[PDB]
Protein backbone atom coordinates (compact mmCIF):
# COMPACT_ATOMS: atom_id res chain seq x y z
CA UNK A 1 0.00 0.00 0.00
CA UNK A 2 1.07 3.74 -0.48
CA UNK A 3 -0.55 4.60 2.81
CA UNK A 4 3.30 5.12 4.38
CA UNK A 5 1.99 6.98 7.55
CA UNK A 6 0.40 3.80 8.71
CA UNK A 7 2.96 1.50 7.84
CA UNK A 8 5.76 3.50 10.04
CA UNK A 9 3.01 3.29 12.77
CA UNK A 10 2.54 -0.32 12.79
CA UNK A 11 6.40 -0.84 12.23
CA UNK A 12 6.89 0.95 16.19
CA UNK A 13 4.46 -1.70 17.65
CA UNK A 14 6.00 -4.32 16.18
CA UNK A 15 9.29 -3.36 18.17
CA UNK A 16 7.29 -2.38 21.23
CA UNK A 17 6.03 -6.22 21.78
CA UNK A 18 9.23 -7.93 20.66
CA UNK A 19 10.61 -5.81 23.63
CA UNK A 20 8.18 -6.92 25.74
CA UNK A 21 8.90 -10.77 24.14
CA UNK A 22 12.51 -10.12 25.17
CA UNK A 23 13.55 -10.83 21.43
CA UNK A 24 15.97 -7.10 21.40
CA UNK A 25 17.74 -7.47 18.23
CA UNK A 26 14.32 -7.74 15.65
CA UNK A 27 12.62 -5.10 18.05
CA UNK A 28 16.07 -2.74 16.73
CA UNK A 29 14.98 -4.33 13.16
CA UNK A 30 11.56 -3.12 13.92
CA UNK A 31 12.65 0.71 15.27
CA UNK A 32 15.10 1.06 12.39
CA UNK A 33 12.74 0.41 9.44
CA UNK A 34 9.63 2.46 10.97
CA UNK A 35 12.99 5.42 11.23
CA UNK A 36 13.96 5.07 7.32
CA UNK A 37 9.89 5.08 6.02
CA UNK A 38 9.28 7.76 8.24
CA UNK A 39 12.25 9.53 6.94
CA UNK A 40 11.07 10.11 3.20
CA UNK A 41 7.20 10.58 4.79
CA UNK A 42 6.14 13.78 6.71
CA UNK A 43 5.87 12.81 10.30
CA UNK A 44 2.76 14.39 12.25
CA UNK A 45 3.90 15.38 16.02
CA UNK A 46 2.74 12.31 17.87
CA UNK A 47 4.73 9.80 15.42
CA UNK A 48 7.94 11.71 15.41
CA UNK A 49 7.45 11.65 19.63
CA UNK A 50 6.71 8.12 19.42
CA UNK A 51 9.65 7.26 17.13
CA UNK A 52 11.87 9.11 19.25
CA UNK B 1 51.32 -65.34 19.40
CA UNK B 2 47.71 -66.50 20.56
CA UNK B 3 47.49 -68.18 24.12
CA UNK B 4 44.61 -70.22 23.51
CA UNK B 5 45.71 -72.66 26.73
CA UNK B 6 42.54 -71.00 28.43
CA UNK B 7 39.19 -72.06 26.76
CA UNK B 8 38.88 -74.71 29.20
CA UNK B 9 39.32 -72.43 31.60
CA UNK B 10 25.57 -44.69 25.15
CA UNK B 11 24.22 -46.99 22.73
CA UNK B 12 24.09 -49.82 25.83
CA UNK B 13 27.12 -49.03 27.76
CA UNK B 14 29.17 -46.14 29.38
CA UNK B 15 25.64 -45.58 31.57
CA UNK B 16 25.65 -48.71 32.85
CA UNK B 17 28.00 -47.85 35.59
CA UNK B 18 25.47 -44.97 36.52
CA UNK B 19 22.79 -47.41 35.49
CA UNK B 20 23.59 -50.10 38.56
CA UNK B 21 24.11 -47.64 40.64
CA UNK B 22 20.80 -46.68 41.03
CA UNK B 23 18.80 -49.97 39.16
CA UNK B 24 18.18 -51.09 42.93
CA UNK B 25 16.93 -47.77 43.63
CA UNK B 26 14.78 -44.98 41.63
CA UNK B 27 11.69 -46.98 42.83
CA UNK B 28 10.28 -43.61 43.93
CA UNK B 29 10.90 -42.10 40.23
CA UNK B 30 12.27 -38.62 42.09
CA UNK B 31 8.12 -37.66 42.43
CA UNK B 32 8.05 -39.68 45.17
CA UNK B 33 11.10 -38.16 46.84
CA UNK B 34 9.18 -34.66 46.20
CA UNK B 35 6.17 -36.35 48.31
CA UNK B 36 8.23 -37.62 51.14
CA UNK B 37 9.80 -33.67 51.58
CA UNK B 38 6.08 -32.70 51.48
CA UNK B 39 5.67 -35.64 54.33
CA UNK B 40 8.51 -33.82 56.11
CA UNK C 1 47.83 2.56 -30.35
CA UNK C 2 49.37 1.44 -33.90
CA UNK C 3 48.83 -1.94 -34.66
CA UNK C 4 52.35 -3.18 -34.86
CA UNK C 5 53.24 -2.04 -31.54
CA UNK C 6 49.83 -2.91 -30.25
CA UNK C 7 48.33 -5.69 -32.19
CA UNK C 8 44.82 -6.27 -30.08
CA UNK C 9 42.68 -3.12 -28.30
CA UNK C 10 40.06 -5.81 -26.68
CA UNK C 11 37.16 -4.14 -24.81
CA UNK C 12 35.38 -4.81 -21.65
CA UNK C 13 32.12 -3.89 -21.49
CA UNK C 14 29.43 -3.30 -18.59
CA UNK C 15 28.92 -6.79 -17.68
CA UNK C 16 25.49 -7.66 -19.68
CA UNK C 17 22.03 -9.01 -17.63
CA UNK C 18 23.41 -13.03 -18.01
CA UNK C 19 26.97 -11.55 -16.88
CA UNK C 20 26.02 -9.94 -14.07
CA UNK C 21 24.15 -13.17 -12.80
CA UNK C 22 27.60 -14.54 -13.61
CA UNK C 23 29.56 -12.57 -11.26
CA UNK C 24 27.01 -12.29 -8.92
CA UNK C 25 27.44 -16.47 -8.59
CA UNK C 26 30.71 -16.02 -8.48
CA UNK C 27 30.85 -13.31 -5.37
CA UNK C 28 28.11 -15.21 -3.80
CA UNK C 29 29.79 -18.44 -3.90
CA UNK C 30 30.86 -18.24 -0.07
CA UNK C 31 27.97 -16.59 1.41
CA UNK C 32 24.79 -18.36 3.46
CA UNK C 33 22.44 -17.65 0.80
CA UNK C 34 18.64 -18.82 2.11
CA UNK C 35 16.75 -20.58 0.32
CA UNK C 36 13.66 -18.25 -1.97
CA UNK C 37 16.85 -16.06 -2.56
CA UNK C 38 16.50 -15.26 -6.56
CA UNK C 39 20.19 -14.16 -7.72
CA UNK C 40 18.64 -13.98 -11.49
CA UNK C 41 15.91 -10.96 -10.18
CA UNK C 42 18.77 -9.27 -8.20
CA UNK C 43 21.04 -9.26 -11.35
CA UNK C 44 18.16 -7.74 -13.65
CA UNK C 45 17.54 -4.82 -10.41
CA UNK C 46 20.85 -3.48 -11.22
CA UNK C 47 20.69 -2.55 -15.10
CA UNK C 48 23.96 -1.42 -16.48
CA UNK C 49 26.02 -2.03 -13.01
CA UNK C 50 29.96 -2.27 -12.70
CA UNK C 51 30.44 -5.84 -12.02
CA UNK D 1 7.56 -32.91 3.03
CA UNK D 2 6.26 -36.07 5.73
CA UNK D 3 4.27 -33.98 8.29
CA UNK D 4 2.42 -36.24 10.88
CA UNK D 5 4.62 -39.64 10.54
CA UNK D 6 6.82 -38.28 13.87
CA UNK D 7 3.68 -37.35 15.61
CA UNK D 8 2.43 -41.21 14.96
CA UNK D 9 5.65 -42.67 16.54
CA UNK D 10 5.87 -40.44 19.50
CA UNK D 11 1.90 -41.47 20.61
CA UNK D 12 3.21 -45.84 20.20
CA UNK D 13 5.58 -44.85 22.09
CA UNK D 14 3.18 -43.47 24.76
CA UNK D 15 1.59 -46.08 24.50
CA UNK D 16 3.94 -48.41 26.68
CA UNK D 17 2.30 -48.18 29.88
CA UNK D 18 -0.34 -45.32 29.83
CA UNK D 19 -2.70 -46.98 27.47
CA UNK D 20 -5.82 -46.71 29.83
CA UNK D 21 -7.21 -43.88 28.42
CA UNK D 22 -7.54 -44.62 24.64
CA UNK D 23 -8.82 -41.78 23.52
CA UNK D 24 -5.47 -39.78 24.39
CA UNK D 25 -3.47 -41.63 22.25
CA UNK D 26 -5.28 -44.76 20.57
CA UNK D 27 -8.20 -42.48 19.06
CA UNK D 28 -5.66 -40.22 17.17
CA UNK D 29 -3.33 -43.73 16.13
CA UNK D 30 -7.06 -44.96 14.79
CA UNK D 31 -7.34 -41.81 12.70
CA UNK D 32 -3.49 -41.91 12.12
CA UNK D 33 -4.16 -45.71 10.71
CA UNK D 34 -7.12 -44.41 8.29
CA UNK D 35 -5.07 -41.26 7.80
CA UNK D 36 -2.10 -42.03 4.58
CA UNK D 37 -3.15 -44.99 4.40
CA UNK D 38 -1.19 -46.48 6.90
CA UNK D 39 -1.64 -49.97 6.73
CA UNK D 40 1.33 -51.63 8.32
CA UNK D 41 0.93 -49.59 11.54
CA UNK D 42 -2.25 -50.42 12.43
CA UNK D 43 -1.40 -54.84 11.79
CA UNK D 44 1.81 -53.60 13.58
CA UNK D 45 -0.55 -52.39 16.87
CA UNK D 46 -2.77 -55.49 16.29
CA UNK D 47 0.31 -57.74 16.71
CA UNK D 48 1.01 -55.41 19.84
CA UNK D 49 -2.01 -54.86 21.72
CA UNK D 50 -5.64 -53.77 19.90
CA UNK D 51 -7.86 -56.49 18.25
CA UNK D 52 -9.42 -53.71 15.41
CA UNK D 53 -11.99 -56.58 14.57
CA UNK D 54 -13.85 -54.67 12.38
CA UNK D 55 -11.99 -51.75 12.09
CA UNK D 56 -9.67 -54.10 10.05
CA UNK D 57 -12.18 -55.45 7.27
CA UNK D 58 -12.94 -51.25 6.40
CA UNK D 59 -9.17 -50.85 6.73
CA UNK D 60 -8.53 -53.60 4.46
CA UNK D 61 -10.78 -51.69 2.33
CA UNK D 62 -8.23 -48.56 2.51
CA UNK D 63 -5.47 -51.54 2.09
CA UNK D 64 -7.70 -52.06 -1.37
CA UNK D 65 -7.45 -48.37 -2.17
CA UNK D 66 -3.87 -49.28 -1.26
CA UNK D 67 -3.64 -51.76 -4.14
CA UNK D 68 -5.25 -48.68 -6.17
CA UNK D 69 -2.31 -46.44 -5.24
CA UNK D 70 0.12 -49.53 -5.92
CA UNK D 71 -2.32 -49.70 -9.33
CA UNK D 72 -1.33 -45.96 -9.88
CA UNK D 73 1.88 -46.94 -9.52
CA UNK D 74 1.90 -49.21 -11.60
CA UNK D 75 0.31 -47.20 -14.10
CA UNK D 76 2.56 -44.23 -13.46
CA UNK D 77 5.65 -45.90 -13.80
CA UNK D 78 5.03 -47.82 -17.18
CA UNK D 79 3.64 -44.69 -18.68
CA UNK D 80 7.18 -43.06 -17.77
CA UNK D 81 8.83 -46.20 -18.72
CA UNK D 82 7.54 -45.44 -22.27
CA UNK D 83 7.82 -41.81 -21.73
CA UNK D 84 11.07 -40.94 -23.13
CA UNK D 85 12.41 -38.26 -20.37
CA UNK D 86 14.33 -39.45 -17.76
CA UNK D 87 13.87 -39.55 -14.40
CA UNK D 88 9.82 -39.21 -14.62
CA UNK D 89 10.32 -42.96 -14.18
CA UNK D 90 11.71 -42.08 -10.84
CA UNK D 91 10.09 -39.06 -9.98
CA UNK D 92 6.08 -40.60 -9.96
CA UNK D 93 8.29 -43.91 -8.39
CA UNK D 94 9.34 -41.87 -5.40
CA UNK D 95 6.37 -39.91 -5.13
CA UNK D 96 5.04 -43.47 -4.99
CA UNK D 97 7.04 -44.59 -2.89
CA UNK D 98 6.19 -41.74 0.12
CA UNK D 99 2.71 -43.12 -0.16
CA UNK D 100 3.96 -46.40 0.14
CA UNK D 101 6.25 -45.39 3.12
CA UNK D 102 2.89 -43.82 4.77
CA UNK D 103 1.49 -47.49 4.44
CA UNK D 104 4.36 -49.71 5.23
CA UNK D 105 7.54 -49.21 6.76
CA UNK D 106 9.34 -51.99 5.20
CA UNK D 107 7.25 -51.21 1.74
CA UNK D 108 8.30 -47.53 1.60
CA UNK D 109 11.49 -48.38 2.77
CA UNK D 110 14.46 -50.25 1.46
CA UNK D 111 14.01 -50.84 -2.39
CA UNK D 112 11.30 -48.23 -2.84
CA UNK D 113 13.40 -45.26 -2.10
CA UNK D 114 16.75 -46.82 -2.68
CA UNK D 115 16.14 -47.45 -6.86
CA UNK D 116 15.14 -43.83 -6.86
CA UNK D 117 18.34 -42.94 -5.30
CA UNK D 118 20.09 -45.10 -7.68
CA UNK D 119 19.35 -42.63 -10.22
CA UNK D 120 21.00 -39.49 -9.68
CA UNK D 121 19.80 -36.61 -11.87
CA UNK D 122 20.15 -33.88 -9.22
CA UNK D 123 22.58 -34.28 -5.76
CA UNK D 124 19.71 -31.88 -4.51
CA UNK D 125 17.61 -34.39 -5.16
CA UNK D 126 19.14 -37.49 -3.85
CA UNK D 127 19.89 -35.11 -0.78
CA UNK D 128 15.66 -35.23 -0.33
CA UNK D 129 15.66 -39.14 -0.66
CA UNK D 130 18.36 -39.34 2.55
CA UNK D 131 16.25 -36.53 4.84
CA UNK D 132 13.36 -39.40 3.73
CA UNK D 133 15.53 -42.25 4.81
CA UNK D 134 16.42 -40.74 8.16
CA UNK D 135 13.21 -39.63 9.26
CA UNK D 136 11.72 -43.08 9.11
CA UNK D 137 15.02 -44.68 10.42
CA UNK D 138 14.37 -42.07 13.58
CA UNK D 139 10.48 -42.71 14.15
CA UNK D 140 11.29 -46.98 14.53
CA UNK D 141 14.50 -45.62 15.87
CA UNK D 142 16.38 -48.07 13.16
CA UNK D 143 19.90 -46.78 14.71
CA UNK D 144 21.76 -48.17 11.38
CA UNK D 145 19.62 -46.72 8.90
CA UNK D 146 20.49 -43.46 10.45
CA UNK D 147 24.06 -44.07 11.21
CA UNK D 148 24.28 -44.95 7.35
CA UNK D 149 21.77 -41.55 6.45
CA UNK D 150 23.66 -39.29 8.44
CA UNK D 151 27.03 -40.64 6.98
CA UNK D 152 25.74 -40.34 3.33
CA UNK D 153 24.72 -36.67 3.27
CA UNK D 154 27.46 -35.26 5.79
CA UNK D 155 30.10 -37.01 3.61
CA UNK D 156 29.07 -36.31 -0.17
CA UNK D 157 25.78 -34.78 -0.54
CA UNK D 158 25.83 -31.62 1.81
CA UNK D 159 29.34 -30.77 -0.48
CA UNK D 160 27.84 -28.19 -2.66
CA UNK D 161 25.59 -24.86 -1.75
CA UNK D 162 22.46 -26.20 0.38
CA UNK D 163 21.80 -23.43 2.80
CA UNK D 164 18.44 -24.85 4.05
CA UNK D 165 19.75 -28.13 3.70
CA UNK D 166 22.42 -28.01 6.54
CA UNK D 167 19.98 -26.13 8.65
CA UNK D 168 17.46 -29.12 8.65
CA UNK D 169 20.16 -31.58 8.67
CA UNK D 170 21.59 -30.42 11.38
CA UNK D 171 18.48 -30.78 13.52
CA UNK D 172 18.55 -34.36 12.37
CA UNK D 173 21.42 -35.17 13.81
CA UNK D 174 21.28 -32.86 16.81
CA UNK D 175 17.49 -35.42 17.24
CA UNK D 176 19.46 -38.45 16.94
CA UNK D 177 22.27 -37.16 19.64
CA UNK D 178 19.07 -36.33 22.30
CA UNK D 179 18.14 -40.06 21.47
CA UNK D 180 21.53 -40.88 22.27
CA UNK D 181 22.35 -40.54 25.67
CA UNK D 182 25.21 -37.79 24.23
CA UNK D 183 23.08 -34.99 24.84
CA UNK D 184 26.62 -32.41 24.86
CA UNK D 185 26.68 -32.71 20.48
CA UNK D 186 23.21 -32.22 20.77
CA UNK D 187 23.16 -28.71 22.82
CA UNK D 188 26.01 -27.52 20.17
CA UNK D 189 24.13 -28.74 16.87
CA UNK D 190 20.87 -26.90 18.61
CA UNK D 191 22.58 -23.40 18.08
CA UNK D 192 20.36 -22.98 14.95
CA UNK D 193 17.54 -21.99 16.82
CA UNK D 194 17.51 -18.51 15.29
CA UNK D 195 16.28 -20.72 11.63
CA UNK D 196 15.10 -24.30 12.46
CA UNK D 197 12.48 -23.32 10.16
CA UNK D 198 9.14 -25.38 11.10
CA UNK D 199 10.75 -28.66 10.26
CA UNK D 200 8.45 -31.39 10.47
CA UNK D 201 9.84 -33.60 12.68
CA UNK D 202 10.14 -30.53 15.43
CA UNK D 203 6.34 -30.48 16.73
CA UNK D 204 6.56 -26.96 17.19
CA UNK D 205 9.52 -24.14 16.99
CA UNK D 206 8.38 -24.49 21.07
CA UNK D 207 9.19 -27.94 21.22
CA UNK D 208 12.71 -27.80 19.49
CA UNK D 209 13.03 -24.93 22.38
CA UNK D 210 12.03 -27.10 24.95
CA UNK D 211 14.48 -29.67 23.80
CA UNK D 212 17.01 -27.34 23.54
CA UNK D 213 16.83 -25.90 27.14
CA UNK D 214 16.60 -29.08 28.35
CA UNK D 215 19.83 -30.35 26.71
CA UNK D 216 21.85 -27.23 26.79
CA UNK D 217 21.83 -27.21 31.14
CA UNK D 218 23.13 -30.66 31.59
CA UNK D 219 26.06 -29.93 28.66
CA UNK D 220 26.17 -26.29 29.28
CA UNK D 221 28.99 -24.39 32.04
CA UNK D 222 27.83 -21.25 33.59
CA UNK D 223 29.94 -19.05 31.78
CA UNK D 224 27.96 -20.43 28.51
CA UNK D 225 24.64 -21.00 30.16
CA UNK D 226 23.93 -17.32 30.56
CA UNK D 227 25.72 -15.86 27.24
CA UNK D 228 23.81 -18.28 25.26
CA UNK D 229 20.64 -19.84 26.65
CA UNK D 230 19.62 -16.90 29.84
CA UNK D 231 20.60 -14.55 27.42
CA UNK D 232 19.27 -15.78 24.41
CA UNK D 233 17.31 -13.56 22.29
CA UNK D 234 15.09 -16.31 20.54
CA UNK D 235 14.65 -18.28 23.36
CA UNK D 236 13.65 -15.79 25.91
CA UNK D 237 10.54 -15.42 23.44
CA UNK D 238 9.82 -19.47 23.35
CA UNK D 239 10.08 -19.53 27.49
CA UNK D 240 7.52 -16.70 27.92
CA UNK D 241 4.94 -18.70 26.41
CA UNK D 242 6.10 -21.96 28.52
CA UNK D 243 6.03 -20.72 32.29
CA UNK D 244 7.91 -23.78 33.34
CA UNK D 245 9.99 -24.20 31.42
CA UNK D 246 11.28 -20.55 32.02
CA UNK D 247 11.23 -20.92 35.82
CA UNK D 248 13.62 -24.40 35.34
CA UNK D 249 15.72 -22.56 33.45
CA UNK D 250 16.03 -19.28 35.32
CA UNK D 251 15.67 -21.25 38.81
CA UNK D 252 19.57 -22.79 37.89
CA UNK D 253 21.17 -19.52 37.07
CA UNK D 254 19.05 -17.81 39.46
CA UNK D 255 19.70 -20.41 42.25
CA UNK D 256 16.59 -20.74 43.13
CA UNK D 257 17.68 -24.20 44.57
CA UNK D 258 13.95 -25.25 45.99
CA UNK D 259 12.05 -24.17 43.24
CA UNK D 260 14.06 -25.92 40.71
CA UNK D 261 14.39 -29.28 42.56
CA UNK D 262 10.15 -29.11 42.40
CA UNK D 263 10.49 -27.94 38.81
CA UNK D 264 12.98 -30.81 37.59
CA UNK D 265 10.33 -33.32 39.03
CA UNK D 266 7.72 -31.74 36.49
CA UNK D 267 10.46 -32.20 33.97
CA UNK D 268 11.21 -35.96 34.88
CA UNK D 269 7.28 -37.00 34.34
CA UNK D 270 7.85 -34.88 30.64
CA UNK D 271 11.17 -36.18 30.01
CA UNK D 272 9.50 -39.94 30.88
CA UNK D 273 6.67 -39.51 28.76
CA UNK D 274 8.18 -37.98 25.66
CA UNK D 275 9.68 -40.07 23.23
CA UNK D 276 13.54 -39.87 22.30
CA UNK D 277 13.97 -38.44 26.40
CA UNK D 278 12.71 -41.32 27.80
CA UNK D 279 15.78 -44.22 27.34
CA UNK D 280 17.60 -41.50 29.59
CA UNK D 281 15.10 -39.74 31.86
CA UNK D 282 17.45 -40.97 34.89
CA UNK D 283 20.35 -40.29 33.40
CA UNK D 284 19.36 -36.65 32.91
CA UNK D 285 17.78 -35.94 36.44
CA UNK D 286 20.50 -37.52 38.17
CA UNK D 287 23.79 -35.62 36.26
CA UNK D 288 20.99 -32.63 36.94
CA UNK D 289 20.92 -33.30 40.99
CA UNK D 290 24.84 -33.57 40.33
CA UNK D 291 25.33 -30.27 39.01
CA UNK D 292 23.11 -28.42 41.33
CA UNK D 293 24.61 -30.10 44.21
CA UNK D 294 28.13 -28.68 42.73
CA UNK D 295 27.09 -25.37 42.46
CA UNK D 296 25.57 -24.61 45.92
CA UNK D 297 28.94 -26.10 47.40
CA UNK D 298 31.46 -24.45 45.20
CA UNK D 299 30.72 -20.79 47.08
CA UNK D 300 30.81 -22.38 50.41
CA UNK D 301 33.65 -24.64 51.67
CA UNK D 302 31.96 -25.28 55.08
CA UNK D 303 27.87 -25.82 54.51
CA UNK D 304 25.85 -27.16 57.51
CA UNK D 305 23.74 -29.89 56.04
CA UNK D 306 20.63 -27.58 57.86
CA UNK D 307 21.50 -25.22 55.47
CA UNK D 308 20.97 -27.39 52.39
CA UNK D 309 17.98 -28.56 53.58
CA UNK D 310 16.49 -24.53 53.81
CA UNK D 311 17.99 -24.09 50.22
CA UNK D 312 16.57 -27.44 48.52
CA UNK D 313 14.08 -30.03 49.81
CA UNK D 314 13.39 -29.91 54.10
CA UNK D 315 14.07 -33.20 54.97
CA UNK D 316 17.96 -33.46 56.17
CA UNK D 317 17.88 -37.07 55.21
CA UNK D 318 17.41 -37.04 52.12
CA UNK D 319 20.06 -34.36 51.62
CA UNK D 320 22.21 -36.96 52.97
CA UNK D 321 21.57 -39.73 51.40
CA UNK D 322 21.82 -38.09 47.86
CA UNK D 323 25.22 -36.26 48.98
CA UNK D 324 26.31 -39.64 50.12
CA UNK D 325 25.75 -41.93 47.25
CA UNK D 326 27.07 -38.74 44.98
CA UNK D 327 30.15 -38.54 46.38
CA UNK D 328 30.99 -42.07 46.74
CA UNK D 329 30.41 -41.58 42.53
CA UNK D 330 33.59 -39.21 42.84
CA UNK D 331 31.07 -36.60 41.77
CA UNK D 332 29.76 -33.47 44.66
CA UNK D 333 33.76 -33.40 44.88
CA UNK D 334 33.46 -32.97 48.96
CA UNK D 335 34.17 -34.89 52.20
CA UNK D 336 30.89 -34.95 54.45
CA UNK D 337 30.94 -35.18 57.96
CA UNK D 338 28.55 -36.63 61.21
CA UNK D 339 27.87 -35.21 64.45
CA UNK D 340 29.40 -31.39 63.26
CA UNK D 341 26.82 -32.26 60.22
CA UNK D 342 28.70 -30.10 58.04
CA UNK D 343 29.81 -30.61 54.37
CA UNK D 344 34.06 -29.62 53.65
CA UNK D 345 35.72 -29.33 50.09
CA UNK D 346 37.95 -31.03 47.87
CA UNK D 347 41.26 -29.88 46.59
CA UNK D 348 41.44 -27.82 43.52
CA UNK D 349 42.88 -28.95 40.25
CA UNK D 350 45.34 -25.75 39.84
CA UNK D 351 46.41 -25.87 43.36
CA UNK D 352 47.93 -30.01 43.40
CA UNK D 353 45.75 -31.56 40.78
CA UNK D 354 47.98 -29.94 38.68
CA UNK D 355 50.30 -33.07 39.97
CA UNK D 356 47.59 -35.40 39.36
CA UNK D 357 46.55 -34.41 36.09
CA UNK D 358 50.14 -35.10 34.89
CA UNK D 359 49.99 -38.01 36.16
CA UNK D 360 46.92 -39.02 34.77
CA UNK D 361 48.11 -38.27 31.14
CA UNK D 362 51.80 -39.58 31.83
CA UNK D 363 50.32 -42.97 33.04
CA UNK D 364 48.73 -43.96 30.00
CA UNK D 365 51.42 -42.08 27.72
CA UNK D 366 54.04 -44.06 29.67
CA UNK D 367 52.41 -46.86 29.48
CA UNK D 368 52.47 -46.80 25.74
CA UNK D 369 56.29 -46.58 25.23
CA UNK D 370 56.59 -49.73 27.49
CA UNK D 371 54.54 -52.37 24.76
CA UNK D 372 55.94 -50.14 21.64
CA UNK D 373 59.83 -50.17 22.79
CA UNK D 374 59.27 -54.59 22.86
CA UNK D 375 57.98 -54.43 20.02
CA UNK D 376 61.40 -52.97 18.03
CA UNK D 377 63.57 -54.41 20.91
CA UNK D 378 62.16 -58.14 20.11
Amino acid sequence: MDDKALLVEVQLLESKTYHALSNLPKARAALTSARTTANAIYCPPKLQATLD
Amino acid sequence: MSEKKQPVDEDNWDDDNVEDDFSNQLRAELEKHGYKMETS
Amino acid sequence: LRPGRIDRKIEFPPPNEEARLDILKIHSRKMNLTRGINLRKIAELMPGASG
Amino acid sequence: PKNPDLRIAQLRFLLSLPEHRGDAAVRDELMAAVRDNNMAPYYEALCKSLDWQIDVDLLNKMKKANEDELKRLDEELEDAEKNLGESEIRDAMMAKAEYLCRIGDKEGALTAFRKTYDKTVALGHRLDIVFYLLRIGLFYMDNDLITRNTEKAKSLIEEGGDWDRRNRLKVYQGLYCVAIRDFKQAAELFLDTVSTFTSYELMDYKTFVTYTVYVSMIALERPDLREKVIKGAEILEVLHSLPAVRQYLFSLYECRYSVFFQSLAVVEQEMKKDWLFAPHYRYYVREMRIHAYSQLLESYRSLTLGYMAEAFGVGVEFIDQELSRFIAAGRLHCKIDKVNEIVETNRPDSKNWQYQETIKKGDLLLNRVQKLSRVINM
